[PDB]
């Protein structure tokens, strides 16, 4: 049983080249947002299924590290599941032994701790989700990313998913360093608005906000009350 | 490439069949079992004269009453001959008493034809042994010398040639040998060595001779006793 | 052919495509011959030498108290196999304190060399047993086969070109259940006398043969007891 | 090159290294079952070599737990492996449970074995379909065949090996339901006797009511009674 | 299966390693940081990613890494795999301490890291860890001193080599070996760094002391525009 | 966990991973001992060091405990394992016969120790190769040299580098008895031999005496220069 | 058992007694409690007469391995070396021994003793058994390093004579060994009774 | 709490002549205060030329016969050489030793004759210490039988009576009056001894009663 | 050892010429308590062999199913092959050696016994792993009352039909009624002969209390 042999590798040019496809499967992913705002975040994301059958209210892609971190990907389906499954695993170990709630930065450490043996040990393909942290963490808000290199860094804004330049270069075009609270969630519901493939529907984004008491999913009666006030 | 353990479109295993070969690579060896003893030799194939010969060990003893001459890929038979006289200790010890030839012979042939890539715990073996050599030894059967291969594959043997000079020096050996020692078989195997000769003529400084003598325990040659030999022919 | 990688794969007609390949790995071995009769089964082996000359690489073993066998390709393997055989059935003395019976002996080394056929990287027991012994009721002989399939025979014999051996020796079963001792060895040794270059003889050197049954140990006969066994001249 | 490893699908979804496996037994003779009312009655083609080999050389219908069969089909190797196997099985059923072993719970837990065995590369599949049968008390004459897929169904009258396309059709015109075992031990010499076209050495051995929940090669009367079924 | 692996662990007939000339050249893709020693204390001067607003705060930053009191490291190539050796040589470092209540003088890092290393090149075939990183250090045994590593295993004291991309030959026409006086070595590292620049796209770090115990700095912001406006010509 | 066999017989006998292992010592630095009688001798034509090197850890030239030394020949930290493990076993026959450990024990410990790797299941055989010198308990300045395939010999100049076949070809010419005096002529013999390959000691060469179980001292460049000297005189 | 080994000028001598009790009852009169583990060396038993006979045993089968792998005769620090590695790491296990290692090396005439606790030490003398300090009593008055080799001898059979004759657990015969440059020799198998006779 | 041993008592004894050696035996096996059965031997035919004897717990003895006899068949067909007596003594030495920290509790006597045909007799303790002698019984009357043949075969605190050497027909009668004194002195008696002789054309075992109390 | 494990008391047995009768109390004594008493202690295996318990009972609930079961396995191999109740005794005895081997011991002790091809056999297997064969058993405080009635009829004539061994063991049995305290009245005696193993349960004892009335 099992292969201890790593099929990740490096290429004759001397790079990863399992690393890239990974990204190319990001970048394939369903576009998602996340910006930085000065108490507090907002990470939006766009829930497009099939057609109208599904149960919006049974899957999630904002949802918390269990105590005020949630985290919002973009690209495979399950394999941000099982990242979640050892976020809070990790996030647990954390508070049993030190007995507060854990500082973003050091799951951002141990989520791509966790990644980086993916890309070695054993015949395991990397993940191919950036899924992308947030967290209050005491006195400033934190924001992350854990690309499926194992790479991680913090900003202000950023996008991912389906045509992230587009979503790079208009967050660094309109990002102000005060810019607070809901009128980052206007930016990042127009940063989804800016494609979505058509008419912005409720039920297909959904946000989640980290406004110093705790990462909280926004029920879908606020979202569409934003989508009103558009 | 495809593993280890496969069958050849021959008929036998590819890292058998390939271990007989790098025996033709190497020194080559001959024992000669008598009805008084059993003499082994070995050419062992110096190659610069800037330096030290006595320290090429071809002939080595297993026990007392044991000595092997092996060939081919040197220094892989180390590990069998540390399993021949841990072996050989062990029975003494659990036993108290000597031993035959077809016991070590039994004991390190089963060490052979057993390896794989994936097995128990990597203190096993990859590759097969590729060390051909035989062990001249005394017992209270008789004075004999048990030939084996890399395949596990050993046999009772009386005059028996390996190494490069497996074919001209065993023809060779196939008609000179039916009788006893009587001092001389000592002398018309070296003869035999003396056919083979590659680099030079057989000096006492290249080649190892050691019988087996049931009165004795066994005598590496030193220096003067081969050359005293050497200039009687 | 992407089949060498191979105890694992599939030929797509049926074939496992190395583990008959091991049976033609014990059709390269050397010829043997065994048989039965309605008191005692007797085993027959010509033994080459490929050397000056040797023991020449003893065949038939003794494994047993009375369940003895005659090998046929690889040597070492066999080796390892027999002190499988036999150091279960000495475990079969030890805890039951009876005669293990032939049946389940060659089932479960029919069942020991069937698992490297399953798994990856690891070759079959690349010999074929000739096995023979004597239980309770009459006394059996059983080829076994590196493809762990073995037959519960009569007068079967295997190795180079063994199959003319087979056909002397199918032709000649209605003197089988009775035919006593002496002249039975006499009628499978002249069922060995044709696996041979057609050149005259079954010497006393090559020829090792070994007698199991009733009110007698399996009991090997080497170079001088074989040759109170002397008839033919064909 | 899609073939050659468990672990890798067709381009259609069809995995090769069991359809290969499939028609390893389709190159081995027939075994046919056939249930009725009073239990279940095996029957196996033999393909008899040589003289050499003597009366039941190869078993081919085992027995697994005082009740239950396995008329075979393929590899005889890998069939007497899942057989002690099964043997293995049902011993930790009744160890471990007390009740003696009902048979649908056997065949889906080897079936799910030699399926469980067919998800590796460091594996090859079973090159082996066989068949079940037995019934308790209260349990109806079950019997199940097994693939090297490793699907498992109930059966009345399954039929493996090669000739099987021959052998459901007299099978299927045989009335199953309502006849009482003996007659179609005579029976089914019919079957085997019509589906080899070509020494036929035959075997049976069932459960029933003469049985009480057993297993008997046939007893030895009907290989002198059955014989009788030459000419058809 | 065997057709599966990358063989990472094999040498090239040519007799090199394929998989670890391949991080050789993953360092040429993204690497700066060179390192000055002086009689006085060591500096790291390093890189950033690129011109991109968007990062808002580095606490230190992804290029240096603090590993005791005494020692400090900086990175090339592949960042995700660095991240876990450092914080493994980290534990390395502690553990030191735990053994032997001393800071753990630098070459024992170095030599316990470069033998892991060397280690998942020398077996388990997965492949090497793609980074060059490099370790400045102080120890009451020897002076101020920097190593530099590699992916093949091999370190040495490099007293003032680069990493990365356009390869230090500069650095061997200018450094005085004997004193260099380290705010004249900010001068040489803004000088080569200048040729390969405020603190937005820059990362220089040094490492002194005050009274025994050594102080590492990261240079906040404002002494990188002293030093950049600390020129004329260059 | 990684259990493919690499070093495995490939047709004609032919083990092609250990003979890349000899271009991978073929492609190295150039080592060259000589044992002188009553001194032993060793040499390693370095590279540009001076240009910034630290000469401390450039080290061809090692101490197992105090008599024997070694000096390794290719892939430069695949040594430094082998390296640790000579000193730990050295030390742990320090402790069960206490002696000056005999050089002959330690080499058949690396031999041994290299063969190991030519067995285990996917570890890739060292590409170094030593130079085992030393003395024992009774003077006998004995030298080894061993190999990737685990072969030790007791010979007396093995100048096994990159470009040493002229140079053990030229020791075969220049080494009868002129060098049986106490240093001057032996030492004289090294730096010709190395000498005839590159360029001056100024740069290039280092060197290590050893003297009767006492005093490993290697030669600063200022010491060197006077035998380059006089060797330039001849 | 009360065993006696001491050194000087001409190799060391080894002494021994020859019973071998069971606690009160007594098994054998005639006990060979010095173990001849080549002939360059000896080794003694005193007590756990299992224990001690496996050990030294095991001893002559460890030193056998040191002789065919490093081609030397074994250095008998050493032996007795190894010996307090392995009853070493059986230590609290019961486990009850103590021996003596004699035999000449290429340094010494040895005579190292190893015990179950694993004590390993050098010596100049020694007698190590049940009673046995009547020895240390009645050899250390006529022990000097400048003895001839009768006169050892009889300081041997006197020792071991008055140590066998006072300790109840003790006597039967007496064997002795004069090791020296070329291997263990015997010299005697006197019982205690001819030694009466013979010394009033 | 539990007590893995009992004592289920037995004396077996054998003599080492010229040419022969007696294993004796005794046959009742008993714990506490009754009696198992009167049928036991306890000297077991090793080989054609080896017999041991086994006494103390029974159990242990069985399960001991058993290694012991499986691990000749072992040797046996792995050298194509039978066991010798000396390294029966040896291998079953270390097989008590092998086993020594829950110890096989049982007083075994190896009789039989040695490579040039004289008999020897090993005996043993029950961890493991081999001497051979040319008597020594064991068991339960081993402090009983002893000081008999000490004095009628060592000759021991005995001047010049010219001592001869023994024979199947004075060492024969030397056998059974001792097995009546134990039987009349000890309680662990037997009721019919069953001498194990060996000899050099064979083995023979002669079989005569004892006081049945 | 730890608790008051739930017995049995004796099964005692005696050979014949024929076969072999065991007999033994149904009774599950929790330690001077009847607590269950239609309790069946004797096993029948294949039909030439027989079993009982003496000690612990669910130790032999134990060992019904381990020799159930390996004899429904090796049953089940066909090639004729039955064990020998030479094999049951020696396997019984090797799994109790290597039982108390371990410190964990089987606690009950049985006497099996069978009529093998030539002649019958009764065979004991102890607690500790002593096992012998006898001519005439008992287990537990039998061995020490039964045991001297068929030691006695057995020295006088070691031949016995039928009817007079199975009133020998079921006038002992009545002894072991009248003396031993862990005892019951009710009892299964159980019978091997040519024919096969069949066991008669439940018997009863006719006891005699009329030597109670002269007590003053």
């Amino acid at each position: 049983r099992g292969y201890s042999f790593s099929l990740t590798t490096f290429s004759p040019s001397g790079k990863l080249v399992q690393i890239e496809y990974a990204l190319a499967a990001v970048a394939g992913g369903a576009p998602s947002v996340g910006i930085k705002a000065a108490n507090g975040v907002v990470l939006a994301t766009e829930k497009k299924q099939k057609s109208i059958l599904y149960d919006e209210r049974s899957v999630h892609k904002v949802e918390p590290i269990t105590k005020h971190i949630g985290l919002v990907y973009s690209g495979m389906g399950p394999d941000y599941r099982v990242l979640v499954h050892r976020a809070r695993k990790l996030a647990q170990q954390y508070y049993l032994v030190y007995q507060e709630p854990i500082p973003t930065a050091q799951l951002v450490q141990r989520v791509a701790s966790v990644m980086q043996e993916y890309t070695q040990s054993g015949g395991v393909r990397p993940f191919g989700v950036s899924l992308l942290i947030c967290g209050w963490n005491e006195g400033r808000p934190y924001l992350f990313q854990s690309d499926p290199s194992g790479a991680y860094f913090a900003w202000k804004a950023t996008a991912m998913g389906k045509n992230y330049v587009n979503g790079k270069t208009f967050l660094e075009k309109r990002y102000n360093e005060d810019l607070e609270l809901e009128d980052a969630i206007h930016t990042a519901i127009l940063t989804l608005k800016e494609s979505f493939e058509g008419q912005m529907t409720e039920d297909n984004i959904e946000v989640g906000i980290c406004n110093e008491a705790g990462f909280r999913r926004l029920t879908p009666t606020e979202v569409k009350d934003y989508l009103a006030a558009i | 490439d495809r593993g280890v353990n496969t069958f050849s479109p021959e008929g036998r295993l590819f890292q058998v069949e390939y271990a007989i070969e790098a025996i033709k690579l190497g020194s080559t060896a001959i024992g000669i079992q008598t009805s008084e003893g059993v003499c082994l030799a070995v050419e062992k194939r110096i190659t610069s004269p800037l330096m030290e010969p006595s320290s090429i060990e071809k002939i080595v003893e297993i026990d007392a009453h044991i000595g092997c001459a092996m060939s081919g890929l040197i220094a892989d038979a180390k590990t069998l001959i540390d399993k021949a006289r841990v072996e050989t200790q062990n029975h003494w010890f659990t036993y108290n008493e000597t031993m035959t030839v077809e016991s070590v012979t039994q004991a390190v042939s089963n060490l052979a034809l057993q390896f794989g890539e994936e097995d128990a715990d990597p203190g096993a073996m990859s590759r097969p042994f590729g060390v051909a050599l035989l062990f001249g030894g005394v017992d209270e059967k008789g004075p004999q010398l048990f030939h084996m291969d890399p395949s596990g594959t050993f046999v009772q043997c009386d005059a028996r040639a390996i190494g490069s000079a497996s074919e001209g020096a065993q023809s060779s050996l196939q008609e000179v040998y039916h009788k006893s020692m009587t001092l001389k078989e000592a002398i018309k195997s070296s003869l035999i060595i003396l056919k083979q000769v590659m680099e030079e003529k057989l000096n006492a400084t290249n080649i190892e001779l050691a019988t087996v003598q049931p009165g004795q325990n066994f005598h590496m040659f030193t220096k003067e006793e081969l050359e005293e030999v050497i200039k009687d022919i | 052919n992407q089949y060498d990688n191979d105890v694992t794969v599939w030929s797509p007609q049926g074939r496992i495509h190395q583990i008959e390949y091991a049976m033609e790995a014990v059709k390269q071995g050397s010829a043997t011959v065994g048989l039965k009769s309605k008191t005692h089964a007797v085993l027959v082996a010509l033994k080459r030498a490929q050397s000056e000359l040797a023991a020449h690489q003893k065949k038939i073993l003794h494994v047993d108290n009375h369940i003895g066998i005659s090998i046929a390709g690889l040597t070492a393997d066999a080796r390892l196999l027999c002190n499988f055989m036999r150091q279960e059935c000495l475990d079969s003395r030890f805890v039951f304190d009876r005669p293990l019976p032939v049946s389940r002996l060659v089932s479960l080394i029919g069942s020991k060399t069937q698992i490297p056929t399953q798994r990856y990287g690891r070759r079959p027991y690349g010999v074929g047993l000739l096995i023979a012994g004597y239980d309770d009721m009459g006394p059996h002989i059983f080829q076994t086969c590196p493809s762990a399939n073995y037959f519960d025979c009569r007068a079967m014999s295997i190795g180079a070109r063994s199959q003319s051996a087979r056909t002397y020796l199918e032709r000649h079963m209605s003197e089988f259940m009775e035919c006593n001792l002496d002249e039975l060895v006499k009628h499978g040794l002249r069922a060995l006398r044709e696996t041979l270059p057609a050149e005259q003889d079954l010497t006393t050197k090559n020829v090792s043969i070994g007698i199991v049954g009733k009110d007698l140990e399996f009991t090997i006969y080497d170079d001088d007891d074989v040759s109170p066994f002397l008839d033919g001249l064909e | 090159g899609y073939d050659l490893s468990a672990s890798t699908f067709s381009p259609d979804g069809r995995v090769f290294q069991v359809e290969y496996a499939m028609k390893a037994v389709e190159n081995s003779s027939t075994a046919i079952g056939i249930r009725c009312k009073d239990g279940v009655v095996f029957g196996v083609e033999k393909l008899v070599l040589s003289k050499l080999y003597e009366e039941g050389s190869n078993k081919r219908l085992f027995n697994v737990d005082r009740h239950v069969g396995m008329a075979v089909a393929g590899l005889l190797a890998d069939a007497r492996s899942l057989a002690d196997i099964a043997r293995e099985e049902a011993s930790n059923f009744r160890s471990n449970f007390g009740y003696n072993i009902p048979l649908k719970h056997l065949a889906d837990r080897v079936a799910m074995y030699v399926h469980a065995y067919t998800l590796y590369s460091a594996v090859r599949p079973f090159g082996c379909s066989f068949m079940l049968g037995s019934y308790s008390v209260n349990d109806g004459a079950q019997l199940y065949m097994i693939d090297p897929s490793g699907v498992s169904y109930g059966y009345w009258g399954c039929a493996i090996g090669k000739a099987r396309q021959a052998a459901k059709t007299e099978i299927e015109k045989l009335q199953m339901k309502e006849m009482t075992c003996r007659d179609i031990v005579k029976e089914v010499a019919k079957i085997i006797y019509i589906v080899h076209d070509e020494a036929f050495e035959l075997e049976l051995s069932w459960v029933g009511e003469l049985t009480n929940g057993r297993h008997e090669i046939v007893p030895k009367d009907i290989r002198e009674e059955a014989e009788k079924y030459a000419k058809e | 299966s065997r057709r599966y692996d990358s063989r990472t662990t094999i040498f090239s007939p040519e007799g090199r390693l394929y998989q670890v000339e391949y991080a050789m050249e993953a360092i040429g893709h993204a690497g700066t940081c060179l390192g000055i020693l002086a009689n006085d204390g060591v500096l790291l001067a390093a890189e950033r990613r690129n011109i991109h607003k968007l990062l808002d705060e580095v606490f230190f930053s992804e290029k240096i890494y603090k590993l005791n009191e005494d020692m400090a490291c900086s990175v090339a190539g592949i960042t995700s795999d660095a991240n876990v050796l450092t914080n493994e040589l980290r534990l390395i470092a502690q553990r030191y301490l735990l053994q032997y209540q001393e800071p753990i003088p630098c070459e024992q890092l170095v030599t316990a890291l470069c033998d892991i290393k060397q280690a998942y090149t020398q077996f388990g075939g997965k492949r090497p860890f793609g980074v060059s990183l490099l370790y400045i250090g102080w120890d009451k045994h020897y002076g101020f001193q920097l190593y530099q590593s590699d992916p093949s295993g091999n370190y040495g004291g490099w007293k003032a080599t680069c990493i990365g991309n356009n390869s230090v030959s500069m650095l061997k026409q200018d450094y005085k070996e004997g004193e260099m006086t380290l705010k004249s070595a900010l001068a040489l590292a803004i000088k080569v760094l200048n040729k390969t620049l405020s603190a937005e796209k820059v990362e220089i770090a040094t490492l002194t002391r005050e009274n025994g115990k050594t102080v590492i700095r990261v240079l906040k912001q404002k002494e990188v525009e002293q030093l950049i406006k600390k020129h004329e010509e260059e | 966990s990684y259990d493919r066999a690499i070093t495995v017989f490939s047709p004609d006998g032919h083990l092609f991973q250990v003979e890349y292992a000899q271009e991978a010592v073929k492609k190295g630095s150039t080592a060259v001992g000589v044992r002188g009688r009553d001194i032993v001798v060793l040499g390693v034509e370095k590279a540009s060091v001076a240009k910034l090197q630290d000469e401390r850890t450039v080290r061809k030239i090692c101490a197992l405990d105090d008599n024997v030394c070694m000096a390794f020949a290719g892939l430069t930290a695949d040594a430094r394992i082998v390296i640790n493990r000579a000193r730990v076993e050295c030390q742990s026959h320090r402790l069960t016969v206490e002696d000056p450990v005999t050089v002959e024990y330690i080499t058949r410990y690396i031999a041994s120790l290299k063969q190991r790797y030519t067995q285990s299941n996917g570890r890739r055989p060292f590409g170094i190769s030593a130079l085992i010198v030393g003395f024992d308990f009774d003077g006998t300045p004995r030298l080894y040299q061993t190999d990737p395939s685990g072969t030790y010999h007791a010979w007396k100049a093995n100048a096994i580098g990159r470009g040493a076949k002229s140079v053990r070809e030229f020791l075969e010419k220049n080494y009868t008895d002129d060098a049986i005096e106490t240093d001057d002529l032996t030492i004289k013999l090294v730096i010709k031999a190395l000498l005839e390959v590159v360029e001056s000691g100024g740069k290039n060469i280092e060197l290590a005496v050893m003297r009767r179980d006492q005093s490993l001292k290697i030669l600063n460049p200022e010491e060197i220069e006077k035998y380059v000297a006089e060797i330039e005189k001849e | 058992t009360t065993t006696l080994a001491f050194k000087f000028r001409h190799g060391v001598i080894v002494a021994a007694d020859s019973r071998a009790t069971a606690g009160a009852y007594i098994a054998s009169q005639t006990v060979k409690k010095v173990i001849e583990i080549n002939p360059y060396l000896l080794g003694t038993m005193a007590g756990g007469a299992a224990d001690c006979s496996f050990w030294e045993r095991l001893l002559a089968r460890q030193c056998r391995i040191y002789e065919l792998r490093n081609k030397e005769r074994i250095s008998v620090a050493a032996a007795s070396k190894l010996l307090a590695n392995m009853v070493y790491q059986y230590k609290g296990m019961g486990l009850s021994m103590g021996t003596m290692i004699c035999g000449w090396d290429k340094r010494g005439p040895g005579l190292y003793y190893v015990d179950s606790e694993g004590n390993r030490i050098s010596g100049a003398t020694f007698s190590v058994g049940s009673g046995s300090v009547y020895a240390y009593g009645v050899m250390d008055r006529g022990y000097s390093y400048d003895l001839e080799v009768e006169q050892a001898y009889d300081l041997a059979r006197r020792a071991i004579y008055q140590a066998t004759y006072r300790d109840a657990y003790s006597g039967g015969a007496v064997n002795l060994y004069h090791v020296r440059e070329d291997g263990w020799i015997r010299v005697s198998s006197d019982n205690v009774a001819d030694l009466h006779e013979k010394y009033s | 709490r539990f007590s893995p041993y009992v004592f289920n008592g037995g004396t077996i004894l054998a003599i080492a002549g010229e040419d022969f050696a007696i294993v004796a035996s005794d046959t009742r096996l008993s714990e506490g205060f009754s009696i198992h059965t009167r049928d036991s031997p306890k000297c077991y035919k090793l080989t054609d030329k080896t017999v041991i004897g086994c006494s103390g717990f029974h159990g242990d003895c069985l399960t001991l016969t058993k290694i012991i006899e499986a691990r000749l068949k072992m040797y046996k067909h792995s050298n194509n050489k039978a066991m010798t007596t000396g390294a029966i003594a040896a291998m079953l030495s270390t097989i008590l030793y092998s086993r020594r920290f829950f110890p096989y509790y049982v007083y075994n006597i190896i009789g039989g004759l040695d490579e040039e045909g004289k008999g020897a007799v090993y005996s043993f303790d029950p961890v493991g210490s081999y001497q051979r002698d040319s008597f020594k019984a064991g068991g339960s009357a081993s402090a009983m039988l002893q000081p008999l043949l000490d004095n009628q075969v060592g000759f021991k605190n005995m001047q010049n009576v010219e001592h001869v050497p023994l024979s199947l027909d004075r060492a024969m009668r030397l056998v059974k009056d001792v097995f009546i004194s134990a039987a009349e002195r000890d309680v662990y008696t037997g009721d019919a001894l069953r001498i194990c002789i060996v000899t050099k054309e064979g083995i023979r075992e002669e079989t005569v009663s004892l006081r049945k109390d | 050892t730890q608790n008051p494990m739930v017995t049995g008391t004796s099964v005692l047995g005696v050979k014949f010429e024929g076969g072999v009768v065991i007999a033994a109390d149904m009774l599950g004594s929790y330690g001077s308590l009847a607590r269950f008493r239609n309790i069946s202690r004797i096993m029948r295996v294949n039909n030439s062999t027989m079993l009982g318990a003496s000690g612990d009972y669910a130790d032999f609930q134990y060992l019904k199913q381990v020799l159930g079961q390996m004899v429904i396995d090796e049953e089940l191999l066909g090639d004729g092959h039955s064990y020998s109740p030479r094999a049951i005794h020696s396997w019984l005895t090797r799994a109790m050696y290597s039982r108390r081997s371990k410190m964990n011991p089987l606690w009950n002790t049985m006497v099996i016994g069978g009529y093998a091809d030539g002649e019958s056999f009764l065979g004991y297997v102890d607690m500790l792993g002593v096992a012998y064969e006898a001519p005439s058993l008992a287990t537990g405080y039998g061995a020490y009352l039964a045991q001297p009635l068929l030691r006695e009829v057995l020295e006088k004539q070691p031949v016995l039909s039928q009817t007079e061994a199975r009133d020998l063991v079921e006038r002992c049995m009545r002894v072991l009624y009248y003396r031993d305290a862990r005892s019951y009245n009710r009892f299964q005696i159980a019978t091997v002969t040519e024919k096969g193993v069949e066991i008669e349960g439940p018997l009863s004892t006719e006891t005699n209390w009329d030597i109670a009335h002269m007590i003053s």
